RNA sequence: GAAGGGCCGCGAGCCCCCGCGCCUGGAGGAAGGAGAAGUCGUAACAAGGUAUCCGUAGGUGAACCUGCGGAUGGAUCCCU
RNA sequence: CAUCCGGUCGAUCCUGCCGGAGCGCGACGCUCUCCCCAAGGACGAAGCCAUGCAUGCCCGCUCACCGGACGCGGCGGACGGCUCAGGACAACGGUUGCACCCCCCGCGGCGGUCCUAGCCGGACACCGCUGGCAACCCGGCGCCAAGACGUGCGCGCAAGGGCGGGCGCCCGGGCGAGCAGCGUGACGCAGCGACGGCCCGCCCGGGCUUCCGGGGCAUCACCCGGUCGGCGCGGUCGCGGCGCGCCGAGGGCCCGACGCCUGGCGGAGAAUCAGGGUUCGACUCCGGAGAGCGGGCCUGCGAGACGGCCCGCACAUCCAAGGACGGCAGCAGGCGCGGAACUUGCCCAAUGCGCGGCGCGCGAGGCAGCGACGGGGAGCGCGCGAGCGAGGCGGGCCCACAGCCCCCGCCGCGGAGCCGAGGGCAAGCUGGUGCCAGCAGCCGCGGUAAUUCCAGCUCGGCGAGCGUCGCGCGGCGCUGCUGCAGUUGAAACGCCCGUAGUUGGCCCCCCGCCGCCACGAGGAAACGGGAGCGCUCCAGGCAGGCCCGUUGGAC
């Protein structure tokens, strides 16, 4: 057969059980205006996202803490949580993540990270310049606004050295 | 059922430690019948490509191959699936290199540099005394070789030394208690240690119990352990001496490379 | 207690549940066959038949109309059934001896609404559907 | 063809198996040899091509074979008269057909040359001193294309004598 | 050593008979369901105007009636 | 990632069902700006097939024409590719064995052959001359080659057969296991040898075989008669009722036989989602079976082979009417059928296979085309002025040739639909009609305000997607192991005895056995989980950096 017949693909949200909601589409367009988001797809991967989190959290919490298997995963979760920059540097312990929320995510978005920089007077305006690729990470320019920022590169993310 | 043999082999049917790429194709090489079996052996040209890398293509191992380039135990081989085993000659003279094929703690084939004092033999496993036409006694080994009028003293299961350009026996290991091994098949390929027990059940396997130079203690069947010298290797070994660390310190050793 | 629970009694949970399970009217319409050689549409999402009669029926007591439906024959099966045209006006649209597309309602093969004994509906007529000739996307010069 | 596979047969509750697949050539049988007793006309032996290039060859008619008196250590080759007894069949023995435990008689006269001079067991010779000698087929002819046997001794001469006498 | 012939073995196709499974016509007979504002009476719900019901047997245009035995889900938790 | 809501009444609490709300698989319908990945005549027609392609290569043998042709010879064509008809103690999955077996290439050994050897004999093919027939097909005569055929120079060697151990058992060639080999008395001269290979071992593969698992119906309760076992021969690569003769009578069954049915290929796995589970599994990997139906056979190590041959049956074709010829469930394409499914394209450059020394071939496979099955990423503006998209014209990069992505220059098409507005369930204003026309999954609306029909305004949900139909999971503690109910709602046999079956008080300090728990060995990946790595992110993939654990692909 053809090789293309062994490339892998998953979806990557949920959608909720019960569509309509008062308080949900209250906070769901709360969030959409304050973060200026496009549609409820991107709220919906954030939401599956955090359900790994949670998930993986939940399952190493449920062991021993010398189990081997729970320190293994557990450190490697945390080391990836810190690298990203949703959870707190000085929290080092599982617990503190069933407590994170899908607000961290939102935070560390490039129209986020530029927007409290000063760098851009608004969300809407960052997205507006994110598309006309006025602004790079690390000397390379990204056009994804929902591309997101690791802290090591917090730092780095500037203007466009041949924008105009 | 297929009227006759296989000659094919699809990539994801290939043996795990060949480490061969799920998208490379369709196809995968198929060794050809020689001194090792499919599953205990690698074909040339992965090691002759993929791995040194002196070629990028089928028909560059090819070219290289006819033009006598590689010589596997002193024998110049132009067939790129011939099949490379444990405990083989790879010399190249062409640049100086001489590897000697080992097992890496991770259970996977590597080469090892070696010197030109140590490259005129080989090691090899007796497996198997019988009696040929004339009731001449013969001699068999885990590298298809046969070898006639042995010495009484070897019996099967030991370790024998010859001499490349001549297949002539020089010494012999005996299969003991406190002799240093090193296991070829299963969970701990690639492993050193020392026989600390051996139990028979009749009619079944026997079980044979080794301990690691750190005091790890560990479990195989005598189809694959293979002495290696007495108390002490007879053959220069990889850099690592037969540890296995544990996916912690794996982790770390990654993290420190990184 | 009532129901066995002892440590060597799976065979005959196993059988009480095999038996008991066919009482229930849903499992047995779906794993007993009958209701698949009784459905003209054998286990199909929809199927094509020729109208040979276009004919109305009355609602049942509380209300009062007379609904438009039209008599089919299934190519497939060569039984009859009766389909029933739903959008205004639409019966003008369908001419006698024409090839239709005929699909179920909401309910699998029960009767809908107070239409008596109708299960099917028409939603292609000569290739078009009716729910784009009542919207005037397309029109059926053609025929 | 013939066949010796065993999914035409019936299960061990007596009931029909059922047929998955059509017939393979591992499986398959030979009409039978049937080697004849020579009491255009001689020694023929034919070929077959067997499964692996193999050869087998399969007597049809012979006339001679090699026979051996253990008790003495004496062996030569002796005509064979006829077969007067088979334990699967009198059919077989009325048509001198050859097969692996039939009871033939040989002629005496490779042996009487050199015996009857010498202690030996009585019954042996006084068989010598006539014309024939009884004996067994050891071989299997059909399958290696020949026909060889030994002396009867004691007990099994015994129930072979008393068998045959009467008729 | 060819054509050709004889006997056995593998075994197609056709004929005959038997059995199994799935569909199907049929004078007449008989059930059920739906539709309407049809004709004859009032069996049940109140002690429903003879308390109701169960089993069995017979009878009658129809609902039903009567005989033997039983129950209260009765119209009685109450009398030397 | 442990949820409920509307409907029996004049009102109320219950049982109990009907309906709604989510995910996935397909079909229908409306609509559609840009990029990336990607399925695609399987769904009671394993129905029928014009047209073209899908298996060749070459060492040996050149007085052929000017060595290339051609032919003999050798290797290969039994792999690969398609489909799921048939088959329900079978296939298949895990676990044993052959001390009952066969095996090409390849690797390593071994290599003694009874009774013209400066090199043996005769032919055929191609080819020349003469010819038949519509076609397909061949005939006769004639010089010539072999790593072709036959004969065969040589120190005895194939198959098979007879004899050769013990004294209760156990304590080398080799085993757990009297298995191998050898000697010796007779038979027989098989194979190798006119440029030396018979034979042995290993390897891959196959054949059978132990144990466990392996659909439904009791309106199928008894079934089998080579069926069960024993003796003997035959046949087979080989064990065996595998076949034949004789003897005896057995074997299976409510722990469900036998029979019947299946719109029945199996597994690795997929969908769904608290936990326990339910349903599916044509299709990527493994294994099996088949090539119109049913049978038979040659070649060969290997086929009961069908892009091999022979016959019967059902179809089909050409005929200058005597004869000849075929098998797409291989790639494209066509008819029929159906709710349902694409170009009669280019190439071996990559991965591999066959042959072979500086290469050929391959509808395997790769590239492109159609493609809203489907998955992932951006956008139809921000602001009081600037800026950037799509698109076009050119140059690079890439590519077997070309596109595509990406980069560089000059001009610069800014486009949203589908459903609904009484409740469930988020969202209301005029005009018509008048229980008609129509809506409505359920409750219900419509007999002059119609908050529900048809229109306009306005509003809501999702969004390049939306809606309708059928199926599966969930909802459902309405199939209940976890975890239902049984006075009156549906439901405790009229009562007793009783076999299979299920369940059985307390007690021994340690031994053996079964279950049980833990650990371990051994055994494919892919999928799933999971460590590390900025394909610009992502769906993905196993990469990648320079001053790399032996860079890595752990488990
Ligand atoms: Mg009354
Ligand atoms: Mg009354
Ligand atoms: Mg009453
Ligand atoms: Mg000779
Ligand atoms: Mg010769
Ligand atoms: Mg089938
Ligand atoms: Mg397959
Ligand atoms: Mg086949
Ligand atoms: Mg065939
Ligand atoms: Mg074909
Ligand atoms: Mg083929
Ligand atoms: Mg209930
Ligand atoms: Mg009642
Ligand atoms: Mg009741």
């Amino acid at each position: 057969p053809r090789i293309s017949r062994h490339r892998n693909s998953s979806k990557t949200y949920s959608t909720p059980k019960k569509p309509f909601t008062k308080p949900r589409l209250d906070a769901e367009l709360k969030l959409c205006g304050e973060y200026g988001l496009k549609c409820k797809r991107e709220i919906y991967r954030a939401r599956y996202m955090l359900a790994k989190i949670r998930r993986t959290a939940r399952n190493l919490l449920t062991l021993d803490e010398n189990d081997i298997k729970r320190r293994f995963e557990g450190a490697a979760l945390l080391r990836r949580l810190h690298m990203l920059g949703i959870l707190d540097e000085e929290k080092d312990q599982l617990d503190y993540v069933l407590g994170l929320r899908i607000e961290d995510i939102f935070k560390r978005r490039l129209q986020s990270v530029i927007v409290e920089s000063k760098l851009a007077k608004s969300v809407h305006h960052a997205r507006n310049m994110i598309k006309a690729r006025h602004i790079s990470v690390g000397g390379q320019i990204v056009n994804i606004p929902s591309y997101m920022v690791r802290i090591s590169n917090t730092s780095r993310v500037a203007i466009a050295d041949t924008s105009s | 059922m297929a009227r006759g043999v296989r000659k094919h082999l699809k990539r994801l049917n290939a043996p795990k430690h060949w480490l061969l790429d799920k998208m490379g194709g369709i196809w995968a090489p198929r060794p050809t019948n020689g001194p090792h079996g499919l599953r205990e052996c690698i074909p040339l040209i992965l090691i002759l490509r993929n791995r040194l890398h002196y070629a990028n293509t089928y028909a560059e191992t090819s070219m290289i191959l006819q033009d006598k380039n590689v010589l596997i135990d002193g024998k110049p081989r132009t067939d790129p699936t011939f099949p490379v085993g444990f405990m083989d000659v790879f010399e190249i003279p062409k640049v100086h290199k001489t590897f000697r094929v080992l097992y890496d703690v991770k259970g996977r084939f590597t080469l090892v540099p070696i010197q030109s004092n140590e490259a005129g033999f080989k090691l090899c496993r007796v497996q198997k005394i019988f009696l040929g036409d004339k009731g001449m006694p013969y001699l068999s080994t885990h590298d298809a070789r046969t070898i006639r009028f042995p010495h009484p003293d070897i019996k099967t299961n030991d370790t024998i030394k010859i001499n490349l350009k001549t297949g002539k026996i020089d010494e012999w290991y005996k299969f003991d208690i406190g002799k240093i091994v090193m296991v070829t098949g299963g969970r701990n390929c690639g492993r050193i240690g020392t026989i600390q027990a051996i139990d028979k059940h009749m009619g079944s396997y026997t079980m044979i119990r080794m301990k690691d130079t750190e005091g790890t203690e560990f479990l195989t069947r005598l189809c694959n352990v293979f002495v290696i010298g007495n108390d002490s290797p007879a053959v220069a070994i990889p850099t690592t001496k037969g540890i296995r660390p544990d996916i912690i310190k794996n982790r770390e050793l990654r993290l420190r490379s990184i | 207690m009532s129901k066995t629970s002892g440590l060597y009694t799976a065979r005959k949970l196993r059988t009480v549940r095999r038996v008991n399970r066919w009482a229930d009217k849903k499992y047995r319409k779906a794993h007993l066959g009958t209701w698949l050689k009784a459905n003209p549409l054998e286990g199909a999402c929809m199927a094509r038949g020729i109208v040979t009669q276009k004919i109305g029926i009355s609602a049942k007591q509380p209300n009062s109309a007379v609904r438009k439906a039209v008599r089919v024959q299934l190519t497939k099966n060569s039984k009859k059934i009766t389909a029933f045209v739903p959008r205004d006006g639409s019966i003008t649209y369908i001419d006698n001896n024409d090839e239709v597309l005929v699909a179920g309602f909401g309910r699998a093969g029960r009767a809908v609404g107070d239409i008596p004994g109708c299960r099917f509906k028409v939603i292609k007529v000569a290739g078009i559907g009716l729910l784009a000739l009542f919207l005037r996307k397309r029109e059926k010069r053609a025929r | 063809g013939i066949t010796h596979d065993k999914m035409y047969k019936r299960s061990k509750t007596g009931a029909v198996q059922g047929k998955w697949h059509k017939k393979r050539k591992y499986n398959l049988g030979r009409q039978p040899a049937n080697t004849k007793l020579i009491v255009n006309e001689g020694q023929k032996i034919s070929t077959i091509r067997c499964r692996g290039g193999n050869i087998k060859r399969r007597a049809l008619r012979l006339s001679h074979g090699s026979f051996a008196w253990g008790s003495a250590d004496i062996s030569h080759k002796a005509r064979i008269l006829q077969v007067v007894y088979n334990s699967t069949s009198n059919e077989l023995v009325r048509t001198n057909t050859l097969v692996k435990g039939c009871v033939v008689q040989i002629d005496s006269a490779p042996f009487k040359s050199a015996l009857s001079n010498d202690t030996l067991d009585k019954e042996i010779l006084d068989q010598i001193r006539g014309d024939h000698i009884l004996a067994r087929i050891s071989s299997r002819p059909g399958q290696v294309g020949t026909a060889d046997g030994y002396i009867l001794e004691g007990p099994e001469l015994l129930f072979y004598q008393k068998k045959l006498a009467p008729k």
